[PDB]
């Protein structure tokens, strides 16, 4: 198949490995998650436009809307834990080990 | 009195008249004395490319009419 | 083709102006200044109001993205369905605004 | 090299993804994500999706990454080896993949990809007096009644949920 | 699998309607009115056979009929049609509403001549 | 005023569309003849080139059926210069 | 569980999008309408187990329309042989493949 | 079964409530004239 | 929390589950999943303490990762098939990605690390809602795509889930963590029997739902969240001690109780396909679940732990909690074995 | 040849910005019973040149910026987005004819707030950051009503193309059927470019307090270019002119006069009223402008259906 | 019911205007006699080709030429 498909898959894999290995902050995890969504957007849009599937052109808009609502919920959770601890570090979310 | 703001407004009006006039004159000059053809949809672009291919000069604004048919 | 040429021209003109605006008084040798906000070292206070208005803007922006294809969609043959769906979407916008209004969501930044 | 414009843009896209995925700082990650989103919108525009690319600019960048950077400015108070290491190794795998693609004009990692320019897959016909993607999006109010209903209900419920959980009571 | 069959280069040879887009647009309504039968036969063959190699001869007949249409235009109404397609060709979007007067002149000329 | 002018604009649009409908059979015939000529020329040059390789059939379809399939853009312009490729594939998108 | 509420109630909630060969606005065809129609007219009513083996050639044709790996490979081989013959100097390109053809219409 | 790793593991609270672990102060200088010290709560 | 807002949010959770169940489009499956998760987040954060926000954060991150993997599988399937009908998949990579996404959503091992912490951090009612209702939609999606599921992957996930759940539940003293590890083991059983006869999977899902609902309802009726606070129940209401004894015996699969029927029919199905080592291993591993159930019954019903002085003050007042459907699910989770051939209604 | 068109677009923008500074000073002076600059040149015609040279030989502040990257990048983005929002403007022929030029403009305007965000974050002052956050919140909150108003106005046009907007107003001005939208659009564009009575950063720290005099001048020039662009866009939307296809100079002169009058109305507004508070303008937007914008949006969706006046798609 | 409208129109006139405009927008298209004109104007716009039908012998309604009397008419659109 095509080449830009390979580049978008590799971009998605890079963002997934970024999400799956936290460094210090929760915001970097959210950024990696939203980059994953952006790669999904580009891949689906290219496939739908190249395939001339007319009625599938509405799908990336719904995908963008739902994942941005997801991101709003995640930002609210990040703000709540930052108000609790004074920072958004992932090492402070360890009370539930016990 | 109040008519002394008029030189500045006149300079501003000249500087706002310049880009539109330049754009219209450039479009008319570069397209053989006609407007720049609008191609918003693929049918209009297909007509553009057909006219370019039928011109014989590889130039879409050289339009040939009844002088070409036998 | 012409569009990205214009974009490159605007970008390089802006970066040329910014470079001349930065580095031209750098050629002056004026002086060396020591210089030893009303708050000295206070932490930025986290305000829920600014975050709340940001998230409300984001959600209304999403429903705006939903509302955007109305000029194209008005050309459909199924006009009753399109009118009903458009009115339902803007009614949901109004209902979300009213729920934010009644539960003191728009409070102290009204 | 001008026939490879979408391929070059995809290379810039994945390079920006490597850059922001190394997590140097949340604000620099946001800047890299903004640049990557702009390049991806360029990819979509060069493929023919004007409306979807302008949705990416209007909603993802102008409407949502603003909220991300706005929240980033309200935390992560202003003033590494790992970041540089992963950036370098990601650039290395990326350029190795590019060299292996362009040297043999075929590659297999998980699926089989072809190294020719991506202008080959395009359609040779015209769409008439309309654009196909605009009609497909515009069919949302005529065909996608159920999609409109579930999306609007989810958006309203999201407003209610965000108002519920940030109150603290 | 199989070997795709293509017509020879002599079978694709025909003399063309070598007129521009605005020349076609100026006489589009009269071309649709006068040369309708071979055009509709070609379109029916095209939508039925789903194969241009089975509609090559119908397309050839379409070219012949269009060429005779323009020859008949040239015999009697060359000058009003020339003015009409000129003022059509000036417009950027090629509007029909910017050239009503020359359109009426061309229609009257071709009504009393043909 | 908007109602009257928009009704007139709708009538003008209908007139323009029906002019295009009257025109386009000729364009369809010309497009079919042009793409058939392109395919024939590419097949002849493939016959000239693809000769040294053993087990190569000139003009072998990739599909299992004999139904006509619309040619790819790379099937037509794949043997031509890069300027025509740029003008055909990205020509409409890049046009202003 | 897959509760077929739509078939029980007669509503059409997502069947319009579910395939590419369905009813599209303004009668716009897709690139692989015919192949998908043939594959669906195969697989209808015989189950997945029989349709995975009985007329698989329709699905191979549909997949070849969708992704076009064989056409890309054939073009790659033709262009590679052309490049080798051009470099070794026993092939001259024709005038119509170098931009000197003055195309038909 | 407590181990060496599970030695700092406290039990959860009885009501499952952990403790939550001021306001802004601004010094508007003299930059008539007047200095102001403002204790602001948003 | 407002009663009306709570009602709307709960109907939104059920609406998301219904949208997943009834739809024939992959995008609608995805939409139902996000609607369900977005609506269920405020149920977890009903009490507003740091533990609930931590549990909500971990749940959100896990579900978002699983959802992105699901969308990736859907897009790959569209690329290799050109359609969106919810049926068998046309790519092994799409099948693997979707199977691991559904495993992450179900919380099966080795993606199990979020289940006990999330269950511990949230109240008993929200934990019941999670561990009972949240698992109806991924099992339905798995029920729709079984021709494309890799057998080795799903069987590895099943045996890993059973062993890890038993070994994890051996060490816990909090009741919610015990319930979480029990859930992990039961989903291991359910997806073990999935590829041979999914009707057995439906029967096991129904029985596990009823037993978990009974145990959680008894827990909120007595307001106990630890082992010792549950051990105080003998001096307050001994009928509840009898009920938790019989329900915990039935949860261990001991005949002739109704919990014996799912593993009995699962072993019956697995031996028809000449798989004998795996059902024996799963039974021997389920002995560990029986072990910590029996430890709970020792601490609660079969011995009398010492009580305190204020139990008299608690004696002087009756209970007023709405123990909804508690006798019905108490009866249905213990004396349903003579009605075993009723499983033919699920085919 | 095209670069000549680009240059003759972008250089008169800077010239018009400098003379807009001069015109605003003189008009405010004559409106406050005094004179503007008339000593530096004949009626102050040499004032922008002297002011520009003075600002470009001024000592830089040299701040202790947290990030020199976005400190550089914020004026880059401000100037690029100020200059790039002129290319689909029909004058009467746009330089870049766009099928979706209106939504392209909306995307650029939504993207314009990153300059404020990065300028606030780059400066080490926390009060500067707070002022930047407040300005960003006001800007996005007025983006919302900009989008709804533009969407509701476009239902009389039929497409997103800016050149069709001339064709729509060939009969009558669009301010006749949509004057409440015109008033709300004018106030929303006034609050969009951070102008009085909404310029809160000048009332009691700006987002660019630590920026040097040169980059401050670049930011201010970008803001004035935004003002001129918005007024030209408003003139195209609501006050469309008569366009002769054989004489484009008629349309050029007509819309130039109208847009200059609208910009003079901006300066007239800025010297008549006191400033709003932050909560007062938030109240004016979320509780006054938004419900009426939604009601008028529903009205202008449902109106062309009931009048049999759907504009043509193409 | 009557003094409530006067009080709410004296106090919040913006909300009164918004709700009145909304009610007009939601009840007027179901009441106007021009909605059917919008319907048959939208459905009479020729986007794609009118593909001809093969003449079996029994189609008196289908014309054999555009200028034939039988067929759909847009005289109602020309007059309105
Ligand atoms: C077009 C928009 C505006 C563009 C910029 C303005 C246009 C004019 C540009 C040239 C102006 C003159 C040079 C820059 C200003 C120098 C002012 C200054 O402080 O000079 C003293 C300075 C230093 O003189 P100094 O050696 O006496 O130092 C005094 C300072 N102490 C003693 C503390 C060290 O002069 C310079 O830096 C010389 C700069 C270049 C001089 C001109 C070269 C040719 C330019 C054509
Ligand atoms: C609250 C929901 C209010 C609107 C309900 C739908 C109104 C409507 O126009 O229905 C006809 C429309 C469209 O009917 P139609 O007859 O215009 O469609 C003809 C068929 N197509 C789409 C191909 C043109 O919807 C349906 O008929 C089915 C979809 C909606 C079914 C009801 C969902 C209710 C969900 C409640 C939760
Ligand atoms: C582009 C063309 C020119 C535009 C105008 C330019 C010149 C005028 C400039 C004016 C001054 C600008 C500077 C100040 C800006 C800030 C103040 C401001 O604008 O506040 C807005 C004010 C703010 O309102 P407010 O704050 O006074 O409201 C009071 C609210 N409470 C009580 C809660 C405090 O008004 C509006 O928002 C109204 C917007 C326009 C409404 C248009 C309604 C049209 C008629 C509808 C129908 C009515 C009849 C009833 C129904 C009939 C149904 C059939
Ligand atoms: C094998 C599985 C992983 C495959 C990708 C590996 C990328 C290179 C990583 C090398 C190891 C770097 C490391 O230690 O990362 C840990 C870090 C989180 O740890 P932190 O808190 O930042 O610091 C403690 C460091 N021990 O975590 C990170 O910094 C995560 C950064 C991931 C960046 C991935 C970039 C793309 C890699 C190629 C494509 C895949
Ligand atoms: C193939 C299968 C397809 C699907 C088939 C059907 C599946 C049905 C699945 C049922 C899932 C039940 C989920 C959990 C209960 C949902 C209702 C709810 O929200 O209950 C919690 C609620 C919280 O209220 P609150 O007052 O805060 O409680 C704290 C204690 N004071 O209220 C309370 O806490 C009140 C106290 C009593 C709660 C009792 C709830 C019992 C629910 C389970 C009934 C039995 C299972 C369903 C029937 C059999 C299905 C197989
Ligand atoms: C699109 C249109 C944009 C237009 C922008 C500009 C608008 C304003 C135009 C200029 C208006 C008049 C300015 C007059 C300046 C003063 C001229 C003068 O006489 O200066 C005299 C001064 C001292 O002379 P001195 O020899 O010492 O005198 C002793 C003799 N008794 O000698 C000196 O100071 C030295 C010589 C100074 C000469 C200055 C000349 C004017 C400079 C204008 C710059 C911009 C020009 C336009 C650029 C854009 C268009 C090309
Ligand atoms: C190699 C040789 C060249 C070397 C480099 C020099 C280039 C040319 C620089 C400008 C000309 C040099 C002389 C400058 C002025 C000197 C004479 C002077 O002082 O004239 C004073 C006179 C006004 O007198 P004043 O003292 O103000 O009295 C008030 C009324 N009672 O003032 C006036 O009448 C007006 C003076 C105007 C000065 C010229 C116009 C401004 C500069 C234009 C060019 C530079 C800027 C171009 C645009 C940049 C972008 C804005
Ligand atoms: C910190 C980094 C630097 C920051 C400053 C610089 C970047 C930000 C400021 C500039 C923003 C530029 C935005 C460019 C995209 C805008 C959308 C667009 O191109 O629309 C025009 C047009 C679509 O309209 P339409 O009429 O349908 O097309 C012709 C159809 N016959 O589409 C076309 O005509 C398509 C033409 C071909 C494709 C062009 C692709 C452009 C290059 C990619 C994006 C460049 C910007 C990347 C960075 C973003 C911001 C970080
Ligand atoms: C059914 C029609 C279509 C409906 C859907 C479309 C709606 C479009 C408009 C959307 C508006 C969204 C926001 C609405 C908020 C209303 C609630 C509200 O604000 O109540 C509070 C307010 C009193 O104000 P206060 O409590 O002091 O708040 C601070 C501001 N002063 O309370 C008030 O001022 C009283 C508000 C309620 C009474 C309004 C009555 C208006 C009647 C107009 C004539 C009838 C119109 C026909 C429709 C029936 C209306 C009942
Ligand atoms: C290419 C560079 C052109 C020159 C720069 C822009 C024009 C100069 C603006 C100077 C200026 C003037 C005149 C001015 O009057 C003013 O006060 C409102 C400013 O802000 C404090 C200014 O920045």
């Amino acid at each position: 198949m095509s080449l830009v498909y390979m580049n978008i898959m590799m971009a998605f894999t890079v963002s997934l490995t970024g999400l799956l290995m936290y460094r210090s902050h929760l915001m970097s995890s959210l950024l990696c998650l939203e980059g994953m969504m952006l790669s999904l957007f580009i891949l689906a849009t290219l496939m739908i436009l190249n395939s001339h599937f007319t009625l599938a052109s509405m799908m990336p808009i719904i995908l963008l809307v739902f994942a941005a609502c997801e991101a709003a919920l995640g930002l609210s959770l990040l703000v709540m834990v930052s108000n609790t601890y004074g920072t958004d570090y992932v090492q402070n979310l360890n009370l539930l080990q016990c | 009195m109040w008519f002394e703001v008029l030189p500045g407004i006149a300079v501003m009006g000249v500087c706002l008249f310049i880009p539109g006039m330049a754009t219209a004159r450039i479009h008319r000059f570069s397209n053989g004395g006609r407007e720049k053809r609008v191609a918003h949809y693929s049918y209009q672009w297909y007509l553009m490319e057909r006219d370019r291919r039928v011109s014989g000069v590889n130039r879409y604004y050289v339009s040939k009419g009844l002088e070409n048919i036998d | 083709m012409n569009l990205m040429i214009t974009l490159l021209t605007n970008f390089t003109l802006a970066t040329l102006l910014v470079t001349i605006a930065f580095w031209l008084p750098q050629l002056n040798v004026y002086s060396e200044k020591t210089s030893p906000d009303p708050m000295g070292s206070a932490r930025l206070p986290f305000s829920m109001k600014f975050f709340l208005v940001a998230i409300t803007f984001l959600l209304f922006d999403l429903e705006i993205a939903l509302l955007l294809p109305l000029p194209w969609a008005s050309q459909t043959t199924n006009l009753n369905t399109m009118l009903t769906m458009a009115l339902l979407l803007i009614f949901l916008l109004a209902v979300s605004l009213a729920y934010e209004w009644t539960q003191k969501g728009l409070e102290w930044t009204e | 090299m001008m026939t490879y414009i979408v391929f070059i843009l995809s290379i810039i896209f994945v390079m920006g993804f490597v850059g922001f995925s190394s997590k140097p700082s949340p604000i620099y990650g946001g800047l890299g994500l903004i640049v990557s989103g702009g390049v991806g919108c360029g990819i979509v525009l060069n493929f023919g999706g004007s409306f979807l690319g302008l949705m990416v600019f209007l909603i993802y960048l102008g409407g949502m990454m603003v909220v991300f950077g706005y929240t980033t400015a309200m935390a992560t108070e202003q003033y590494n080896k790992v970041v540089l290491g992963t950036f370098i190794t990601g650039l290395l795998m990326e350029f190795l993949m590019v060299y292996y693609v362009l040297k043999d004009k075929e590659v297999e990692i998980v699926f089989k990809f072809n190294g020719m320019g991506d202008w080959v897959i395009y359609d040779t016909g015209d769409s008439g007096f309309f654009s196909e993607e605009a009609m497909g999006i515009a069919a949302l109010y005529s065909y996608g009644t159920w999609l409109v209903i579930v999306t609007g209900w989810s958006l309203l419920i999201g407003v209610v949920v965000i108002m519920e959980i940030t109150r603290g009571n | 699998p199989g070997i795709v069959e293509l017509p020879s280069l002599e079978d694709l040879k025909v003399q063309e309607v070598k007129v521009s887009s605005s020349v076609l647009k100026a006489a589009a309504h009269h071309y649709g009115a006068q040369c309708d039968k071979p055009n509709k036969e070609f379109m029916l063959c095209r939508w039925e056979e789903k194969d241009p190699r089975r509609c090559l001869e119908e397309g050839k007949l379409v070219n012949q009929c269009a060429l005779e249409f323009f020859r008949q235009i040239k015999r009697h109404c060359a000058e009003p049609f020339t003015e009409y397609w000129t003022c059509i060709d000036y417009s950027g979007l090629q509007l029909f509403r910017r050239c009503r007067k020359e359109q009426a002149q061309f229609d009257k000329c071709v009504l009393d001549k043909l | 005023s908007m109602m009257r002018w928009n009704r007139e604009r709708r009538r003008l649009q209908i007139e323009d569309f029906e002019a295009r409908i009257a025109l386009m059979p000729l364009l369809q015939a010309e497009k079919d003849r042009r793409v058939l000529q392109m395919l024939r020329e590419n097949l002849e040059e493939e016959a000239t080139i693809m000769k040294d390789v053993p087990g190569w059939k000139v003009g072998e379809s990739v599909f299992h059926t004999t139904r006509w399939v619309t040619p790819m853009m790379g099937e037509l312009y794949g043997l031509r210069t890069g300027e025509e490729i740029l003008s055909s594939t990205y020509g409409f998108i890049w046009y202003t | 569980p897959f509760f077929d509420v739509q078939k029980k109630l007669g509503v059409d909630l997502d069947h319009w999008m579910t395939i590419q060969s369905a009813e599209q606005p303004h009668r716009i065809p897709a690139r692989c309408h015919a192949f998908e129609k043939e594959w669906i007219e195969c697989a209808h009513g015989i189950g997945s187990i029989r349709a995975e083996k009985e007329c698989k050639i329709e699905f191979e044709d549909f997949r070849e329309c969708l992704l076009r790996q064989k056409t890309m490979k054939r073009l790659n081989a033709i262009k590679r042989q052309r490049d080798k013959l051009i470099k070794e100097g026993k092939y001259t390109p024709p005038p119509h493949h170098s931009g000197q053809e003055d195309l038909r219409p | 079964y407590p181990t060496k790793e599970t030695a700092h593991w406290k039990p959860p609270p009885w009501n499952d409530v952990d403790p939550p672990k001021s306001n802004l102060t601004l010094n508007f200088g003299p930059q008539g004239v007047l200095r102001l010290v403002m204790e602001l709560s948003g | 929390m407002n009663p009306i807002i709570l009602i709307i949010i709960l109907m939104t959770v059920m609406l998301g589950t219904i949208i997943v169940m009834i739809s024939t489009h992959w995008l609608l499956i995805w939409i139902g999943f996000e609607m369900n998760m977005l609506a269920i987040i405020p149920i977890m954060m009903k009490k507003h303490n740091p533990r609930a926000t931590e549990a909500s954060t971990k749940y959100f991150l896990t579900q978002s990762t699983a959802s992105m993997l699901l969308m990736m599988a859907i897009i790959i399937n569209l690329m290799f098939s050109g359609q969106w009908t919810v049926m068998k998949l046309f790519n092994p990579m799409a099948s693997m990605l979707m199977t691991m996404a559904l495993a992450m959503k179900l919380g099966m091992a080795p993606f199990h690390f979020w289940v006990p912490e999330v269950t511990q951090g949230i109240p008993l009612s929200s934990g019941l809602i999670l561990l009972t209702w949240q698992k109806l939609a991924p099992m339905s999606v798995l029920y729709q795509i079984l021709p494309s599921i890799n057998l080795d992957l799903i069987l590895t996930l099943s045996i890993l889930s059973i062993t890890i759940g038993g070994w994890g539940g051996l060490n816990q003293t909090q009741l919610r963590k015990i319930m979480a590890y029990s859930s992990i083991a039961h989903m291991g059983w359910m997806t073990a029997v999935l590829l041979y006869n999914p009707t057995m999977t439906l029967l096991n899902l129904i029985i596990y739902i009823i037993m978990t609902s009974t145990m959680f309802t008894l827990f909120m009726a007595n307001s106990t969240t630890t082992t010792l606070s549950l051990s105080h129940t003998w001096n307050k209401a001994p009928i509840m001690t009898i009920l938790v004894l019989i329900t915990l015996l039935s949860m261990g699969g001991l005949p002739p109780l109704s919990g014996f029927m799912p593993k009995w029919m699962i072993i019956q199905e697995m031996t028809k396909n000449d798989s004998i080592i795996l059902p024996t291993l799963m039974a021997i591993t389920a002995l560990l679940n029986l072990y910590f159930y029996m430890r709970l019954t020792y601490s609660t019903a079969l011995t009398m732990f010492p009580s305190t002085n204020n139990m008299k003050m608690k004696w002087q007042f009756p209970t007023t909690k709405r123990m909804t459907l508690l006798p019905t699910m108490t009866v249905l989770s213990t004396m349903l074995l003579p009605l075993t051939p009723i499983l033919s209604i699920l085919e | 040849m095209f670069m000549i068109n680009v240059l003759t677009l972008i250089i008169p923008i800077l010239l018009a910005v400098a003379f807009l500074t001069l015109v605003e000073r003189k008009v405010l002076g004559y409106m406050q019973f005094r004179k503007g600059p008339n000593v530096v040149g004949p009626y102050g015609l040499l004032q922008p040149i002297a002011d520009a040279i003075k600002l470009f030989i001024k000592e830089p502040l040299r701040p202790a910026t947290s990030s020199i990257s976005m400190f550089i990048l914020a004026p880059i983005l401000a100037l690029t987005l100020a200059l790039t929002m002129w290319i689909p403007l029909p004058m009467p022929y746009p330089l870049i004819n766009m099928n979706l030029g209106v939504l392209f403009m909306l995307a650029m305007s939504s993207l314009a707030v990153y300059s404020i965000l990065w300028s606030g974050w780059a400066s080490n002052s926390k009060y500067a950051l707070i002022g930047a956050l407040r300005a960003v919140a006001q800007t996005i909150s007025y983006e919302v009503t900009l989008a709804i108003i533009l969407l509701s106005v476009l239902l009389m046009n039929g497409s997103f193309t800016l050149s069709t907007l001339i064709i729509t107003q060939e009969q009558v001005w669009l301010i006749f059927p949509a004057w409440p939208l015109a008033m709300m659009w004018f106030i929303s564009t006034l609050a969009e470019t951070n102008r009085a009575p909404f310029d809160l950063t000048e009332g009691e720290s700006g987002f660019n307090v630590e920026y040097a005099a040169g980059p401050f001048a670049l930011f201010f020039m970008a803001e004035y270019a935004n003002i001129i662009m918005m007024n030209i866009f408003t003139t195209t939307l609501f006050l469309g002119a008569f366009h002769n296809p054989y004489m484009p100079e008629l349309y050029t002169i007509n819309f130039t006069i109208k847009s200059l009058l609208l910009s003079i109305t901006f300066l007239w507004i800025r010297a008549s009223y006191p400033r709003f508070r932050y909560d007062q303008l938030m109240h004016l937007l979320w509780k006054n402008f938004l419900p009426l914008t939604l009601a008028l949006c529903m009205w202008h969706v449902s109106l062309p259906i009931l009048l049999s006046s759907i504009p043509p798609q193409t | 019911v009557a003094a409530f409208l006067k009080n709410v129109w004296a106090k919040e006139p913006v909300l009164v205007a918004s709700f009145a405009i909304a009610g007009l927008a939601v009840i007027l298209p179901t009441l106007s006699p021009y909605t059917k004109y919008s319907l048959m104007i939208n459905r009479a716009t020729p986007y794609n080709y009118p593909v001809p039908l093969r003449d079996d012998g029994n189609m008196p309604d289908v014309p054999s030429h555009p200028q034939d009397p039988q067929g759909p008419s847009l005289e109602w659109l020309k007059r309105l």
